[PDB]
């Protein structure tokens, strides 16, 4: 039942604190790590067993490896209000980030912490009797998030094998440029993702800047609304271990379930009752008009809309009061609508699922109290489209051969620079091959 | 004197046999503590056909729980029933099947149909003088007919000549949930037709109407199917734990019923079924209570029998009746649906009475039917399987457990093999 | 009459009542005096009962003892006939449904309470007779 | 065990025919949850003319209920006697007719007469040996007057031989709701000189004057107006249910009043109706209700009886009365009154008698008149029809559903075929 968490670079490791408070306020565990003698939460009887191991002096622990080359942000949660929480030595820190550099977050000092990163990874995996999958944050965009992510997803492929891994990365968005390298530092992984990944999420940053600027009340907004939000989503995905309901899959059923193809692993994520505590009880939240506006190209989280392309798997996880025959008959009416349209060779198309836990909210929030939940697993053929823009992005910075003098200076040449490009033409040209209706 | 095994399996499977212990202990009147608390003396003197004596009184179930994770079975010993069950019948691994027909069948299949065999016949010595075996699964899964399958199959083999009775909750036609239902079908199509001789099949669809018109039920759940499909197995099993005037046993529902070999695949029903209001509106006679069972709507069905014939009908009644007034009644239902019964059979209707009713009503009645529109219901399974196995969809996790191509299509030519006999008797 | 389910929930979101339990059954044949956790949500009146078990006894390692579910009162209720509990009657059919001026097929199910459940009094959990023992 | 099956069509009819059932079922001692609490034992011995057993020891009444609106079923669900009724056999459809006959007969009933006819089908089958039917509805309307049009020609179709009953309000000249009642009415008597076998004409203009002047009623609702047609719509089926002396069944009458197969309109009737003041002040044998009974005054169709001519007359009396008394007074009420009854038939009064009287009265009757002044009630419909239809008023509702032009003038020929054949059999 349990599962191995990991989070690399800043990005990961901000949006795994994130989800961190979100589990420890999902049960009954406070900041100082020990369940309340007061309060009942009304709890499982061993339900906290997928992300946290009980010591016997009750003092509840994680199951999450931080690592960052850059020390800043684990010595500042070393001093936030969660030092209470952690192991003191799963914590891994260094002297020296990437500076937005692949080879050298990968060779230049990427030998010198692997032995740890492996080593704590064997030493979370002796004392859990269960296992389930890894489930792994991290960013492109950067040095540290995409080089170190490349070289401990390999050597942990080759340690483990037959085990899922599933990235919850954050993708880049056109029109924003935090770093100016974004494609010679994104591309270079592709090759080792499509190596060894089954469920590559990938999340935008704008499409949920505009999300929390339209559903919810929010102007000018930050990064720790996305990070909640995103937080929400993962406890939404992982709930079916901890909790038990009338309709429930694991991740090797969703894995078995969503993936037609073996070189076809890259899913999107939408969660539907997003909206602000004014504007929430002026509405009635039903699960048919859930999951409707659940199906809407302005609501999903990565810009490449619905509307291009047709979708081939979906599955439908939902929590809270829900009796089958309302999803059942929002089935149908989704099949009846028209501008959605599949491909000829999933006659059914869906997969559901139903639990009996509700949202919960982090006090000082942003979202609503709201009875139900729903969050939409799917995959379409429009993420081509949201590569060829990379790829596009990609050609006329290397039209002028800019900026691979950092590069060659590092361990890895010119060489692999052409291998990531065809492996992506031979990747684009796979969802065409298989998108074509036969 | 005559007991019976029943086995479960799967999620669905397991989790309807939790229902259908509750129906059969109150019938029988024995609480959740185990200790007899009914009311009739004829309780008693059949008990032994589901139950099992214990020291002290504690009555016990003859059931078998298998499922590959254990969060099921984590789940049925916490109902209001649950604590009656054996806790040497609770066999168990560790991971799920993954909707999967390759993790079920063979490869981690062997790991414990060694050690679920090892408590079956513990309960066959136990058992006095066996009559034949009960399994509850769904079609569509990785237990269901990942460890179902297997097993039926490996218990003909050990008892070469019993009857067996399966209760397969067949995938619904235009509503159903996971993408893999065509795979787990058409593989375990064909084990079944070789082996078990008695399907009593209808899906999840056919009892939603019956919910939303004959019972007009607004909000109805999981834990309603389950009642609606626990009664209808508990009154074709009951000429041998209740005495009456024309009795049938489970091999005089087989040669009644199987004019050839492979022509066994049956569906329910359940006669006294109405509205929560309409009660005190309604008579209960034999001349309407034939009426509710011969209809095909408020008859559990997703096809039309309509579209097809009847090949061979049984119904068991219950409770202090006539003898004319029922077989005058399966006279006037065979002269007026004369084309919808086949010809070259003089006597199509098999009929069984019973001498107790059931709790809360005066007489009970269920409908048991051989038909031959039931190829369409494997037939948009091979619609399914087609139109997606050309393309080769999930052909590498079947690989990924040593399953090839070569026995994928061959149970499609089965399946096909299958629809030609039934359409034999247009 | 009120069907609605979320004001109490807004209240009452995470109360939940905890009483710990026993159960004398030693007069069976094997039986022990068994220690049981009785939980209480308020947010929808619905009792979930765990196991707690001692250093080394026999007993099994499964999850709980009953399910969140709506206890009732007294005894085991008869198992009902299908289509008998509807929260909502209706009149016909016009799926659509036009709901009925009077309530005919209404059963009279009492149910526990968190007024009927107190510190110090014995109820009837299917049958077993426990004592409420202790609160938090 | 000579059974009939209730249909109520409409607005009216089902006003009209949920007070029928609170006259019958005390006439017979049920409770309003059909508990029997009846103080006869002949209040049961011919019950299941109308009723059907339920187990328990309750009756249900046998009506099927009629809307092309959901609102007025919630209506009758809640008056005193509704929860008698059937639950499966309230059907009702979704939205409204418009007032229509071209959307009760073409667009809103015409997607419902599946589900009207299951019901109707299976009450023809719990039946032991079937007599009959009764709609009830109006003809100025949408719903009464074109789905009780439409389901006449489902049932004839079906069951032939069976004799049909149909109980209708006629629109009257002066008293109007629609702006296009000539047009509501005119098409639906199409359906009616063909279908019926046996149908009444009773004008609401006429029942008002009864409330003022007979009795004498300060400002009558129609409470007591659906009431007035409640029992003399249970006249007509007095010697099914009770013991008689010269009884005359549903059919009896039918072959004896019409001489030609399209006369067969008649006129109700009601004897002893007195003011509250002038109950104490009254004589009540069986010569003084005649004088009642053919009081020009007292009979509910607005066309005078003495501008025209009687063709025949029925009349179903209840109590004990002597049977020399009421075969002298069909005599008498005959010779003093010659013109205004025709030629060629001798005898022209059929009589019936029976023994249980209505409730609290010791002597009661009821008068059924076939004459021929009922053409001025198929001549104000007729010019009324042709004063909006010779510049198309208001058609193009009509038309919106697809009628042309001839199947107005089509279905206006017929219509004045009464005002023919009236004339044709007068002088
Ligand atoms: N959720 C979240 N994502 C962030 C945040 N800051 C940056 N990102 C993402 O990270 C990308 C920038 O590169 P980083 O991931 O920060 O670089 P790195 O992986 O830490 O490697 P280094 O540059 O060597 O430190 C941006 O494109 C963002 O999408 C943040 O504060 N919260
Ligand atoms: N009646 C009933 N049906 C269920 C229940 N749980 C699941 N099902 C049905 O079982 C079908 C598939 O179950 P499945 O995942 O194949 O179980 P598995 O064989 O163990 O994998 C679904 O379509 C559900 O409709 C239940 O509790 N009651
Ligand atoms: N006797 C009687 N007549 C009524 C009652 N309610 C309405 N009416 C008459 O019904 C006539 C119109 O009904 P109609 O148009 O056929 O109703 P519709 O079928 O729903 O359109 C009016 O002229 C009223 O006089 C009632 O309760 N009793
Ligand atoms: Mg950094």
């Amino acid at each position: 039942r349990e599962c191995i968490s990991v989070h690399v670079g800043q990005a990961g490791v901000q949006i795994g604190n994130a989800c961190w408070e979100l589990y420890c306020l999902e049960h009954g565990i406070q900041p100082d790590g020990q369940m309340p003698s007061d309060k009942t939460i009304g709890g499982g009887d061993d339900s906290f067993n997928t992300f946290f191991s009980e010591t016997g002096a009750g003092k509840h622990v994680p199951r999450a490896v931080f690592v960052d080359l850059e020390p800043t942000v684990i010595d500042e949660v070393r001093t936030g209000t969660y030092r209470q929480l952690f192991h003191p030595e799963q914590l891994i820190t260094g002297k020296e980030d990437a500076a937005n550099n692949y080879a050298r977050g990968h060779y230049t000092i990427g030998k010198e912490l692997i032995d740890l990163v492996l080593d704590r990874i064997r030493k979370l995996a002796d004392q859990c009797t269960g296992l389930q999958g890894f489930l792994i944050f991290h960013s492109f965009g950067g040095g540290t998030g995409s080089g170190f992510t490349s070289l401990l997803m390999e050597r942990l492929s080759v340690d483990y094998g037959k085990k899922s891994k599933l990235e919850f990365s954050i993708y880049p968005a056109p029109q924003v440029s935090t770093a100016v390298v974004e494609p010679y530092n994104s591309i270079l992984t592709t090759h080792t993702t499509l190596e060894h990944s089954d469920c590559a999420f990938m999340v935008d940053n704008e499409a949920i800047y505009d999300i929390c600027r339209r559903n919810l009340d929010i102007e000018r907004p930050t990064y720790t609304n996305l990070n909640r939000l995103i937080g929400q989503i993962v406890s939404s995905i992982t709930a079916s271990l901890r909790f038990d309901g009338a309709l429930n899959v694991d991740l090797t059923e969703f894995q078995t379930n969503l993936v037609p193809y073996p070189r076809i692993h890259f899913p999107l994520a939408t969660y539907a009752p997003v909206i602000s505590a004014e504007k929430a009880y002026h509405e009635q939240l039903s699960v048919a008009e859930i999951t409707n506006a659940c199906f809407e190209p302005a609501n999903q989280m990565v810009k490449c809309d619905p509307r291009h392309g047709k979708y081939m798997a979906c599955c439908l996880l939902y929590r809270g009061d829900v009796v089958p025959k309302d999803v059942n008959a929002a089935i149908a009416t989704i099949k009846t609508k028209r501008t959605i349209q599949f491909v000829d060779w999933c006659p059914t198309g869906f997969k559901v699922g139903i639990n009996y836990q509700p949202p919960t909210v982090v006090p000082g929030g942003d979202l609503a109290k709201v009875q139900r939940a729903v969050c939409m697993l799917s995959n379409t053929t429009a993420i081509a489209e949201a590569w060829a823009r990379l790829d596009h992005k990609f050609d006329l910075m290397y039209a002028k051969r800019a900026f691979v003098h950092w590069y060659v200076g590092e361990g890895m040449e010119e060489g692999e620079f052409s291998e990531a490009r065809e492996d992506m033409a031979a990747l684009e040209k796979d969802y065409e091959e298989v998108g074509m209706d036969s | 004197m005559r007991e019976i095994v029943h086995l479960q399996a799967g999620q669905c499977g397991n989790q309807i046999g939790a229902k259908f212990w509750e129906v059969i202990s109150d019938e029988h009147g024995i609480d959740p503590t185990g200790t007899y608390h009914g009311d009739s003396d004829l309780q008693l003197e059949r008990i032994n056909v589901y139950y099992n004596e214990a020291t002290g009184g504690k009555y016990v179930p003859r059931a078998v729980l298998v499922d590959l994770e254990p969060g099921t079975m984590d789940s049925v010993r916490s109902g209001p029933f649950g604590q009656i069950f054996r806790p040497d019948n609770f066999v168990f691994g560790q991971s799920g099947a993954g909707n999967n027909w390759a993790k079920g069948h063979y490869t981690e299949g062997a790991e414990l149909v060694d050690s679920v065999l090892d408590v079956v016949r513990k309960e066959a010595e136990s058992c006095d003088c066996l009559q034949g075996f009960q399994l509850t699964h769904s079609l569509g899964g990785g237990t269901g007919s990942g460890m179902g399958t297997l097993l039926i199959s490996k218990i003909r083999e050990e008892y070469p000549d019993r009857i067996m009775n399966t209760f397969s909750v067949v995938p619904s036609p235009k509503v159903s949930d996971t993408v893999v239902e065509p795979y787990n079908a058409t593989l375990s199509v064909h084990q079944l037709v070789e082996n078990t001789d008695e399907t009593y099949c209808i899906d999840n669809e056919a009892l939603y109407d019956i919910c939303f018109r004959t019972l007009k039920l607004t909000t109805p759940t999981y834990g309603d199917l389950n009642h609606l499909v626990s009664a209808t197995m508990s009154g074709v099993t009951t000429c041998l734990r209740f005495p009456g005037q024309l009795n049938a046993d489970l091999r005089k529902l087989a040669v009644n019923m199987v004019p050839f070999p492979r022509l066994h695949f049956f569906m329910p029903g359940f006669a006294p079924l109405t509205s929560r209001g309409s009660q005190q509106y309604r008579a209960l006679t034999v001349p309407e209570l034939t009426q509710q069972m011969f209809d095909a709507k408020n008859m559990m069905a997703a096809c039309d029998p309509r579209h097809g014939r009847y090949l061979t009908v049984a119904a068991v009644f219950r409770g202090r009746m006539s003898m004319k007034e029922v077989d005058e009644q399966m006279l006037n239902v065979q002269n007026k649906n004369s084309s919808y019964f086949v010809e070259w059979i003089p006597n199509n209707v098999k009929t069984a009475v019973c001498d107790i009713p059931p709790r809360g009503l005066k007489m009970s009645a269920t409908f048991i039917g051989n038909s031959t529109a039931i190829q369409e219901l494997f037939k948009r399974i091979s619609e399914q399987f087609t139109a997606m196995f050309r393309r080769k969809a999930f052909l590498h996790w079947y690989t990924g457990e040593g399953m090839d191509e070569m026995e994928f299509t061959e149970a499609e030519s089965n399946m096909n093999d299958l629809v030609s006999e039934y359409q034999q008797y247009q | 009459e009120s069907f609605d389910t979320l004001k109490q929930f807004l209240e009452y979101d995470r109360k939940v009542l905890r009483f710990f339990c026993v159960w004398d059954d030693s007069g069976s044949v094997f039986g022990d005096r068994r220690e049981l956790i009785l939980h209480y949500f308020l947010s929808d009146d619905t009792i979930e009962i765990k196991e707690v078990l001692p250093h080394n006894s026999g007993r099994d390692a499964m999850s709980l003892f009953l399910q969140r579910r709506k206890l009732p009162k007294y005894g085991p209720p008869g198992v009902y006939q299908p289509g008998q509990l509807t929260d909502q009657t209706v009149l016909n059919v016009y799926y659509g449904f036009l709901l009925d001026k009077y309530q005919l097929g209404k059963l009279d199910q009492e149910f526990y309470k968190d007024t009927d459940l107190s510190i110090g009094t014995t109820i009837n959990v299917w049958g077993r007779k426990v004592l409420l023992c202790d609160c938090d």
